[PDB]
Formats: C-alpha cells, structure tokens, sequence
C-alpha cells in the first residue's frame, strides 16, 4: 500500500468520465422524489462532522454507504484508536463544484478522526483498495471520494 | 450565522508586547482552524499562522516565529494573538479567519484589529457642529486624535442615506482629524434632531453632538 | 516561500466592461490558489477557491482559470459595487501567500460637486481655533481645485483636504476642504469663501459667508 501522492487521482481520468464514478445525473434537493433514494449512514465508526447540524452529512447513496462502511473498517485496521470522518456527504450548501457529486450524494469527503494531515495519503489509498469509483488527494484537509449511479 | 469578533483598536508603544482577541459564534469552535493574517501598507496581506482549538495545535509563519503567540479558550470560543517586542513595522490591521476544512483560505473574516506602534499619547477629539445652512448639508468635525480609528454614526445608526464619512487627515501637530457630513432635506430641519455619534475607543471618548441649524 | 505577482496593480473600467487580473506564483502551486474582494472599509470576501470555483452565492460575472503558476481571475461584466482590491492567495506551499492585489475603480459619467460651506462654531472659537469646512458632494471625476479666499485673498498652506472612497452605488466621490486659523486672525477678516473649480462646472462656483 502506498499512499496517494497530493492532487493525484485513481483512476487517472476525469472524475465523471465512465471508466471514473460517471455522469453527473442532476442536484437532489430535500424536495425532490430522489430525496428518497438517500440512506442515512449511522455507523457508529464514522465521525460525521455535521457542521451544518442538518445530518446531511450521513446523507448518501446505497454504493457510497457501501464503500464508505468498508473504508471504516480498514481505517480502524491500519491505525490504532483511529476512525474514518465525513465533512462533507450529501450538500445543500452549494459548497462543492458547479455540479458536484455531492449534490446527489454520490461523494464523500474524508480525513482521519485525529485530522493527522499526514495520514491522508494513506487514507485515500485506503478508499480505493474500500473500492471507492474515484479518489481525489483535492486539498492538504481531505480526501474527495465518489461512486457510480445506481 | 458565523461571526468573528475582534477586539478594539490598540495604541502600544514600541518594545512593549499586546494581545488581541476574536470570538467565534454561530458555530461549534472546535470545528475550525482559526488563522491570523496581518494587513499593511508596507506588505498588504500576510498569514502569520494557524491554531486548531480541537488539539491547540500551532504552526507559525517563520517570519512571525519570533514575534507571534496564538492561543485559544475553548470555554469562551476565543482565539488570541500576543504579538512581543514591537516596532513600527507591526503597525497594521490584525484579522482572525476561518477555514470550512477544504485547504488554508478563508470564508469567514473578523473586522480587524488595527494596532498602532507608537510613542505618541492617546488624546480624544473634540467634537464641533457643521451646523446646516431641497438638500441641506450638516456634519461634525472630529478634530484632534491620536490614534486612528474613530467611528461616526448618525442618530445612533438610525441614519444612514447621504452620510460621508472622510478618511482622516494627519495634522502639522501630529493629531488626526475628520469631518462626517450628511445631507437631509431642508423641511427636516425645524423638525427632525441629528446627533453625531463619535466613538474613539483609544481614549475612551464618546461624544454625541446635537447639530442644530 | 512562493510569491505571488499580481498584475495589474490599478484599473479603471467603465460598468459593463471586462476586468482581466494576473496572479504568477515563484513556482507551480498546482490549483491551490483562491481569490478574495476586498470592499472599501471591509474584511476580504472569498470569491473563488481551487483557481476557478465559485463560493456560494457568488455570481456568474466572476471566474477564475489556472494550475501551475500562471493565474487568470475575469469579471466578465463588472457592476459599480465591484470596486475592491482583488488578491491572490496560494495555499500550496508554506506558509500560504498573497498577491499585493489589483484595485479596480469604476469610470463614469461626468457629475458635477454640489457645494457647502461651514463657518466655525462658536464652541470650537472658545478654544482659540476657526476651522472652516467646504464640502464637494457626490461628484467625478476625483480632481478638482479648492481654493479658499479670505476677504479676497487666496490662502495657501493653511487647508487640508480628504476624498471618500468612490461611493458602490453612483460611483461618485465626496471631498471635504478643511481652512483652518487662529481665533485671532479668523476675527480679522469679514468674508470667507470656498471656491471650485471641476470638468463639471462651466466656471468655478463659489460658496461663502461673512463672519
Ligand atoms: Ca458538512
Ligand atoms: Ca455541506
Ligand atoms: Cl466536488
Ligand atoms: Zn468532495
């Protein structure tokens, strides 16, 4: 396992392209029927930081929870005492690029609950050994990670 | 709704150290970094460093390693800055700024501390009408500070429109002064009472003066 | 440490037109650069971060493009309340570093100072000193002539004047001429008189009192 070089992205392709997580398919909003098709995750080895304290957080699709509850366990393997944290799941917020994968919850952002920065490389090799679609070194504070549709 | 809330103006004199403050609200504190950038005219913005309340972890700007302190009190969402040993090159605006956890910039800004090194004394103005003579123009002069800044309202902020406050000038003496003016229409005048309110904390002098035609 | 050089470091533009500033860093900070306005009186507001998202709420008319060193930040249509100094910042390396900015002033029509004059008042003669105030309201462009007459005679060395800052709504800008005397030599002279001169005015106009 090596960890992740800063700004380098696996697969080596764009991230919406079909060999990556694929086409943006559209904004979710709390409104919308597709509001419906997002599992909260509660898995109680994930920090969730809920900043904006909506829960929005937990907010994601099927195959995100999926990788994401896989990436719990190999976080807790590789360091001890140590668990997987969200900033960032499902967003209303507009925080994101003009069309996120988070804006449908197919995107998670990432660090370690003791926010190591020097664990994130690592970390990221982690969410694509987890099987994450697309993982993003984005910024010195996160991982970007995101899945295909279902 | 984020705020950061820095406190008020300082006049030091050189040699000696001062600690400003900024309170965070409208969030958990211990969800962001707090970081201190330095505004001067000599070197516009510089970042001087960063504190994590959750781990009081630090990291300084080598430049200010030996100059800078930051600390926080999680208990009062208050993050510090003690800046030692101080020359003129540290007069400026101090501000507090908040990353959201995506990389070292920041969304969220305090107003700015601004610091003045010097060995000249605090004095607070003196405040004189411009008495008023469709539009009329009245004001108040606010004549003979040190330091900067000073603030003007009108009506204790209830007005507003057509208010121009002048950047101050620096006297022959050494003292600052400024005028702060406002138009208003002429049949307000008999009805309508207009007070400056002058504020500069420095010297703990706060005026309200009624100008009347 | 990086340095960032931002250029150009003035602009005036007319509302309407394009602004185009240039931020180059010492060495490659990859997309690690955000943008910041900053308003006349206020803290700097992110606009643009990873060189070319936009920050909630921020609109269209803003864009940012880049990787590497070499930087571009567009207004594609700049508005009367986009006066500011725009800076740079990279946060690539350590410690993160800004641009000396670029500050952008807006051009318009022409508009002529209305004018006020304000002896001083007798609380301040008390004191010993006479300031006499003359105000240019609302006008552009920023040059103009103040001169201040006492019973006729041009006076020199004895006023100071301060500009606002453009106003973010009509683009003007505000001047305040300060004459200031001993109570002494104010009491001497019977007729005080601010007198100006500007592109808007077909011949200076004159504001005064007698004492
Ligand atoms: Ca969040
Ligand atoms: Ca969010
Ligand atoms: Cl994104
Ligand atoms: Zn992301």
């Amino acid at each position: 396992l090596t960890p992740l070089a800063y700004k380098q992205f696996i697969p080596n392709v764009a991230e919406k392209t079909l060999g990556a997580s694929g086409r943006y398919e559209g904004k979710i909003s709390r409104n919308s029927e597709r509001f419906k098709e997002l599992t909260p995750n509660y898995n109680p080895d994930i920090i969730f930081k809920d900043e904006e304290n909506t829960g929005a957080d937990r907010l994601m699709t099927q195959r995100c929870k999926d990788k994401l509850n896989a990436l719990a366990i190999s976080v807790m393997n590789q360091w001890p005492g140590v668990k997987l944290r969200v900033t960032e799941g499902w967003d209303e917020d507009g925080h994101h690029s003009e069309e996120s994968l988070h804006y449908e919850g197919r995107a998670v952002d990432i660090t370690t609950s003791d926010r190591d920065r020097s664990k994130y490389g690592m970390l990221a090799r982690l969410a694509v050994e987890a099987g994450f679609d697309w993982v993003y070194y984005e910024s010195k504070a996160h991982i970007h990670c995101s899945v295909k549709a279902e | 709704q984020v705020q950061l809330q820095q406190s008020g103006p300082e006049l030091v004199r050189p040699g000696v150290s001062v600690k400003i403050s900024c309170k965070g609200s409208g969030y958990t504190f211990i969800d962001e970094a707090l970081h201190w950038v330095k505004q001067s005219h000599a070197e516009s913005l510089e970042w001087i460093g960063v504190i994590r309340p959750y781990s009081g972890e630090t990291n300084y700007n080598q430049k200010f390693k030996d100059k800078a302190t930051m600390t926080v009190d999680i208990s009062s969402s208050t993050a510090y800055l003690e800046l030692a040993r101080l020359t003129s090159e540290d007069s400026a605006i101090y501000y507090c700024a908040r990353d959201w956890e995506a990389g070292d910039f920041f969304d969220y800004w305090g107003q700015g501390t601004l610091v003045t090194v010097s060995s000249a004394s605090t004095k607070g103005p003196s405040v004189f009408p411009l008495a008023p003579s469709g539009t009329a123009a009245l004001g108040c002069l606010v004549k003979d500070y040190f330091p900067e800044p000073v603030t003007v309202s009108w009506n204790s902020g209830a007005l507003t429109s057509g208010v121009h406050t002048f950047p101050a000038v620096l006297q022959s003496s050494g003292l600052y002064s400024l005028s702060s003016v406002v138009t208003v229409p002429s049949s307000s005048l008999g009805t309508q009472t207009y007070i400056c309110n002058v504020n500069h904390k420095p010297s703990n002098t706060k005026v309200d003066k009624k100008v009347e035609p | 440490d990086i340095v960032m050089t931002q250029t150009p470091k003035f602009l005036l533009v007319s509302a309407g037109d394009k602004v185009t500033i240039t931020c180059k860093a010492s060495q490659s900070v990859s997309n690690d650069l955000t943008w910041y306005q900053q308003k006349p009186g206020q803290s700097p507001k992110l606009l643009i971060y990873y060189a070319s998202n936009r920050y909630t709420g921020v609109p269209d008319r803003f864009t940012g493009s880049g990787y590497g060193t070499d930087f571009t930040f567009t207004i594609s249509t700049v508005q009367a309340e986009d006066l500011a100094v725009y800076f740079c910042q990279q946060d690539y390396g350590s410690p993160p570093t800004f641009g000396g900015g670029t500050k952008v002033e807006i051009k318009r029509t022409v508009a002529a100072p209305s004018v006020f004059i304000f002896p001083p008042s007798d609380e301040q003669l008390k004191s010993g000193t006479a300031s006499v105030v003359c105000l240019l309201n609302n006008f552009y462009p920023r040059e103009a002539k103040v001169q201040w007459k006492v019973d006729n005679a041009l006076q020199s060395g004895n006023s100071q004047e301060s500009v606002t800052e453009q106003d973010s709504k009509d683009s003007t800008y505000s001047l305040s001429s300060t004459l200031t005397l001993s109570k002494a030599d104010y009491e001497k002279h019977k007729v005080y008189a601010c007198e100006v001169t500007h592109q808007g005015l077909s011949s200076p106009v004159t504001k005064s009192f007698n004492r």
